[PDB]
């Protein structure tokens, strides 16, 4: 049951990493809402695909490239990974 | 006349001298590995043991089924018993990473730990030599091992076949050659306690005769049963307290030890040529026999003097040139006086009294490691020479009164002594004698002292392992190793990690040009956490590579600018493209890319298409320079001209001519039309545009839900209003021409003229045509082909499905910015393939950081990269930790 908190850390950790390329890498995860849309955190198409690749490598699953737009929040992404894993 | 005769003699004399010197060429020790009693798992661990003066003798192991309690009896004549209670052991002798070497858990249990210890030690020794053990596959690398059968099999179900080869003494050497695909001879030597030193002598001779380019020389001893203690204590050859008191008055026997000790050797001239770090040189070596001694098991002082004088002659040295001897020094009342006498006669007479030969023995710390003892002693002396200290020899209460110590200048190392580097090189002898009478003596010499690199920005730091847990331990061990280092050059570390270590399945790369970013990223990799500069992935076992050459959309003001200054290869390919375009164009490619005053910008079709052609060709050539050779190439519209050139169908002049003149042919159609991307599948996009007939065309089909439409200004404006009404997403492409529409019929003659005189050749890399959707013969890319390319639909999705259907799993878009990557990811999704897509540069990221991020990402997926082309041929060698073996206990009960 608590596995959703561990799955959220995989999503949050990799989202923070995609946001941390370049000059500003003073980003943190714990404070932002799990129901915050990735579009609101400044995610463009390349950032969305990079986040799919990072989550896919961490979980070992072949996710669709539109993952971030199909599941718009870290919360919605967690229940999609939970469905694909078990 | 006599000048020619004298000149011939001067040449022949020099050739005779250098041929004779080559027959006694010094042999470089370039790597070492060992596991010895007292926690030793490395040459530095062994150094710490002798520098601290530690005694590693301890109680018998309690996890080997031995009757440790019942086997003790002080009476030497008690049958099956031993008066020895302590000895030198590898209490982790059964720990082995079976999976790493593709050995099943059941084969590992029935496998003799001597073979297992030799496999990990051999891997580590090649790594410490700066040699990627996998790059030794197919090389003339010899394996010379001293070892004996020690009765490990005194067996699990379905592994008796494995137990046969798993316990054959010959396979202790042979399995190394098999596992690493080494092609030189693998010999197992048995000359009892001199085995590994005889093995080193043979490896040296094999190298001197040109039989080998490199060789492994070593030995191994594991005592799975307590037999050596019960048998030799009956002969009263063992010390009751378990200590080998080398050359002491209190000496009362020797004692057994377990161990593995290996060296990687190579001719000194080859180490210097290959840029390997020389740890020490085996200058002279010799082996002989006791002959007619006072008994088969008895040592002979005259034979020991003769083997020392043979080793000195082989080295071209005299006794006074040697500062110390790492003696055989078993601690027996019989052997010790005889060895000291031979040392006093062979070494102690033609030298200053105030510079005596200093004598010690590693057996005083860990015991007698039998076959492995000789090479263990050379590791000790190599570390002594590198640390500049001659360590103490333990348990010397008094020098043995059985020796006339006043008869020669030979002194025992009762306390450590500094070994000065000034004046001449440090030199030491190493001895190993055996019960069968075969003696060995080797003369080591200090590494010669006769042995400016600018950095490469954002040099990738590569790490890999056979499992994710092993990759975390790789990162953790590297992080610890770098903390115990003041200021290591990051490019030197990057070069060592990429050129001296094996690329395993689970991969990671740290790409950054900032300070203080790599350390934290290693700790994140070590703990399983992500990091911005940390790229991770599993290498695809199999997969063919495709270079994708898009058409419109990848340009940016500034593309190529940074690379022109920081990459002399890219600048050279751009210079070739410029020479090729000059005859067909009024502007300068370099001036256009730099945005020089008076030069045209990408707002003109006749300058952006030939500039994009030059960038894509130069980026493809740059990927090939870095070792990435594609198995296929695919192009979109004008992009096919760059793809056909990289495929070998078009020469650079012919391809420059087509792109320059065909884009100039488009100019009369400016303003008469455009192109718009619809988020619709091909069939629905076609249904949507039927009302406009010939005024609209399906210009391209790039993905399952991505169609581009082209046509007249009027029909596109009407289509856009229809899109607004129906809710079909449409984005106008910022072009002033309707390519792939009926409008290009009005310029057909001028477009056919663009390719006049071209001589299309067959391809050396298959060209998957987006005009036909299949591979095409290079000889078919004539003028009508280039008109059809511009007039008709770009079948990019269909051609992508043909590439996926023929085993293509890596797609590299060789562009200034990725424009067909989303469409590729979309078709790959629909097909259900395990394919990968990576770009080269992004808009505003045309530097080496981005290029190296792309190269590292591709490597991470399994693309082979020539890291020498990326990081430079040679750097100052940086020693790294050895493989983080993930061991488990495998012991027959």
């Amino acid at each position: 049951a608590e596995r959703d908190r561990a799955l959220l850390e995989v999503v949050r950790g990799n989202a923070a990493s995609v946001m941390s390329h370049g000059a500003m890498r003073t980003a943190t995860l714990e404070a932002v809402e799990p129901t915050r849309a990735f579009r609101d955190l400044g995610f463009d198409s390349l950032m969305a695909v990079e986040l799919r690749n990072r989550i896919g490598a961490a979980t070992g699953l072949r996710l669709a490239p539109t993952l971030v737009f199909d599941h718009p929040t870290p919360e919605a992404v967690v229940r999609h990974l939970r469905a694909e894993l078990g | 006349y006599l000048k020619r005769a004298t000149a011939d003699l001067s040449r022949v004399r020099r050739q005779l001298q250098e041929t004779e010197a080559a027959s006694r060429e010094p042999i470089a020790i370039i790597g070492m590995a060992c596991r010895l009693p007292g926690g030793v798992d490395s040459p530095e661990g062994l150094w710490e043991l002798v520098d601290s003066g530690t005694d590693a003798i301890a109680g018998f192991p309690l996890d080997r089924g031995w009757d440790v309690e019942g086997m003790y009896d002080p009476d030497a004549e008690a049958p099956g018993k031993t008066y020895v209670k302590e000895a030198g052991f590898l209490y982790d002798a059964g720990e082995f990473d079976a999976g790493f070497f593709g050995i099943s858990p059941r084969e590992a249990v029935s496998m003799d730990p001597q073979q297992r210890l030799m496999l990990e030690a051999s891997w580590e020794a090649f790594e410490r030599a700066g040699l990627d053990p996998a790059r030794q596959r197919g090389t003339a690398t010899g394996v010379f091992v001293g070892a004996t059968a020690t009765g490990y099999v005194s067996v699990p179900e379905g592994a008796e076949g494995f137990a046969i080869t798993g316990n054959m003494t010959a396979v202790t050497s042979g399995r190394i050659s098999y596992t690493l695909g080494l092609q030189g001879p693998a010999v197992t030597i048995d000359t009892a306690c001199s085995s590994s030193l005889v093995a080193l002598h043979l490896a040296c001779q094999s190298l001197r005769q040109g039989e080998c380019t490199t060789a492994l020389a070593g030995g191994v001893t594991v005592m799975p049963t307590p037999t050596a203690f019960t048998e030799f204590s009956r002969q009263r050859g063992l010390a009751p307290d378990g200590r080998c008191k080398s050359f002491a008055a209190a000496a009362d026997g020797t004692n057994w030890a377990e161990g593995v000790a290996v060296l990687v050797v190579e001719r000194l001239s080859d180490a210097r040529r290959n840029g390997h770090r020389v740890l020490a040189v085996v200058r002279g070596t010799a082996i002989n026999q006791d002959g007619a001694s006072n008994g088969l098991s008895a040592p002979n002082d005259l034979a020991q003097e003769r083997v020392i004088r043979s080793a000195l002659d082989n080295a071209g040295l005299t006794a006074s040139d040697v500062d110390a001897v790492e003696a055989h020094g078993t601690g027996t009342t019989l052997g010790d006086p005889i060895e000291a006498q031979a040392l006093l006669a062979a070494y102690g007479h033609e030298r200053p009294a105030h510079r005596p030969l200093r004598v010690g023995s590693l057996k005083s710390n860990i015991g007698h490691a039998g076959p492995a003892a000789g090479v263990a002693g050379v590791i000790k002396m190599v570390m002594a020479m590198r640390h500049g200290v001659l360590p103490r020899s333990l348990h010397i209460d008094e020098p043995t009164p059985q020796v006339d110590w006043s008869s020669g200048a030979v002194t025992l190392l009762t306390e450590p002594v500094d070994w000065p580097d000034s004046d001449r090189p440090r030199r030491a002898g190493v001895s190993a004698f055996g019960i069968s009478g075969t003696n060995a003596h080797v003369i080591l010499e200090q590494a010669p002292t006769q042995d400016p690199a600018p950095p490469v920005p954002a040099a990738p730091w590569l790490l890999s392992a056979k499992t994710p847990a092993a990759l975390r331990a790789q990162a953790r061990r590297l992080h610890t190793h770098l903390a115990r280092h003041p200021h290591p050059d990051p490019t030197d570390i990057a070069h060592a990690l990429a050129t001296t270590r094996t690329p395993h399945e689970h991969r990671a790369a740290l790409v950054t040009d900032d300070h203080g970013t790599r350390g934290p990223a290693l700790a994140a990799l070590a703990e399983g956490a992500p990091d911005a500069c940390l790229i991770s992935g599993t290498a695809l076992s199999k997969g063919r590579t495709v270079f994708v050459f898009p058409g419109q959309g990848s340009q940016w003001t500034g593309m190529g600018r940074e690379l022109l200054h920081t990459s002399p290869e890219f600048a050279a390919y751009i210079a070739e493209c410029e020479t090729a375009l000059n005859d067909f164009v009024d502007w300068s490619l370099t001036d256009v890319l730099r945005g020089t005053e008076g030069a045209p910008g990408y707002d003109r079709v006749d300058v952006v298409q030939p500039a994009l052609f030059a960038v894509m060709v130069s980026l493809a050539r740059l990927w090939q320079h870095h070792g990435i050779h594609p198995d296929a190439v695919i192009g979109h519209s004008q992009g096919e001209i760059a793809a056909a050139h990289i495929a070998g169908a078009l020469s650079l002049q012919d391809a420059a001519r087509i792109v320059a003149l065909r884009s100039q042919a488009l100019l009369p159609l400016a303003g008469l039309g455009g192109m718009t991307s619809l988020a619709l599948p091909h069939d629905q996009a076609l249904q949507l545009i039927q009302p406009w007939g010939q005024d609209l065309s399906i210009a391209s089909v790039n993905g399952p839900h991505s169609t581009v439409v082209s046509g007249t200004t009027h029909a596109l404006d009407e289509l856009h209003t229809t899109c607004d009404t129906q809710g079909v997403r449409a984005r106008r492409i910022p072009v002033d021409y309707a390519s792939h529409s009926a409008q290009v019929e009005s310029i057909r003659d001028t477009v056919l003229q663009a390719a006049t005189g071209i001589n299309p050749q067959p391809t050396t890399i298959p060209l998957y045509s987006t005009v036909t959707g299949q591979p095409i013969d290079g000889t078919q890319l004539d003028a009508d082909y280039w008109y059809t390319n511009l007039r008709h639909t770009v079948r990019f999705e269909e051609t992508t499905r043909a590439l996926l259907g023929s085993g293509h799993r890596h797609f590299i878009e060789t562009t200034a910015h990725p424009v067909l990557a989303l469409a590729l990811e979309e078709t790959i999704e629909a097909t259900g393939s395990d394919a990968r897509v990576t770009g080269t540069l992004r808009r505003d990221h045309g530097d080496l950081t981005q290029l190296h991020t792309a190269l590292a990402t591709a490597w991470t997926h399994g693309i082979d990269v020539d890291w020498t082309a990326v990081l430079g041929d040679r750097r100052t060698p940086f020693e790294l930790p050895t493989y983080a073996f993930q061991r488990q206990r495998y012991w027959l009960e």
